[PDB]
Formats: structure tokens, sequence, C-alpha cells
């Protein structure tokens, strides 16, 4: 535990809820991904995350882009410069 | 009334500030602090027109239920059905 990037990810996924990861930092591009969540996704999230950010009318209300259905909801949060896109089970 | 009436109060819903409702990409109705502005209006829809375009090939072809957005105040919960979009502004408890 020198605490990597890939600890993380297979790190969150101990979680019986959570089903997949991806990490992504405003390019759509894959920078690992676990789970569900594969290359696809990547540009995807990355997009939604960043027009997301156009609402919040000044920047510091980091909206945590929740996406509810039916496999599951999807949080999106932009985040320590990286944007993180959990799965979970509700 | 009893222990379980209204004496006992049931839990409350937070306030609601802001309403919207856009038809084929134009605003039907819009009222609270979504007055007649275009940032939300024309902001969603593409967030809508995206977040409708991620498939994920699990599940195929029907990419959400509802779509919230959460702030750190207030909460945006976006829904469509047949390309007329529902957002709701309220509070988060």
């Amino acid at each position: 535990m020198e605490a990597t990037l890939e600890q993380h990810l297979e790190d969150t996924m101990k979680n019986p809820s959570i089903v997949g990861v991806l990490c992504t930092d405003s390019q759509g591009l894959n920078l690992g991904c676990r789970g569900t969540l594969s290359d696809e996704h990547a540009g995807v999230i990355s997009v939604l995350a960043q027009q997301a950010a156009k609402l919040t009318s000044d920047p510091t209300d980091i909206p945590v882009v929740c996406l509810e259905s039916d496999n599951g909801n999807i949080m999106i949060q932009k985040h320590d410069g990286i944007t993180v896109a959990v799965h979970k089970m509700a | 009334s009893m222990t379980s009436a209204l004496t006992q109060g049931l839990e409350r819903i937070p306030d609601q500030l802001g309403y919207l409702v856009l038809s084929e990409g134009a605003v039907l109705a819009s009222s609270g602090d979504l007055e007649n502005d275009e940032q939300a209006a024309s902001a969603i829809s593409e967030l809508v027109s995206t977040a409708c375009g991620f498939r994920l090939h699990r599940g195929m072809n029907v990419p959400f239920k509802r779509l919230s957005v959460v702030f750190g105040e207030h909460t945006l919960l976006v829904t469509v059905s047949g390309q007329r979009v529902f957002v709701v502004k309220r509070q988060n408890r």
C-alpha cells in the first residue's frame, strides 16, 4: 500500500455493491477500468461530466452526476482532477 | 389524533425552487429560478442528449430512468418521456 491508482480500482471493487469503476481526466481517455466499464464509456462519461459542470454557475460546486436506472445507478464526479465513474447497486 | 396519526407528522419533503419543461428543444413551461433563461434550457438539452446516448451494451438502447445531478445545496432531477424533458430543482436534505 504505497497507494497506487490500480490499488483503488481493485480496492473499491472489494464491495459486492460496486460493480465496475472507471477513471478519466477530461479527454475521453481510459486510465484504467474494472467491472462493467470499458473504453467505449471513457468518452461519454467525460462529456456528461464536462457539460454538467456548465450548470455550475461558478465552480467548487462539484456536481456528482448521479444516474439512476434498472441495471444500477451511476455516480459521476469530477474529482481530484480526474473524473471518476462508480457503478453501484441501490 | 393518535400516536399513529396527524400528531405524528410525516416525513417532510425538501422545498421546490425551480421547475422546467422543454419539448422539441423548446421551453414549454418554466417557473421558479428556471425563469426564461436559456442557460439550463440549452445546457441540459445536450446533457440530456448526451446522457441519453450512453447505451452501456448490457442493458441496451435505454440509458436511464432518471438523471440526478447533485450539488452542495440544491439538486436537479431530470426526466424524459418521448423527447419531453422534465427538470425539478429542489433542495437537498
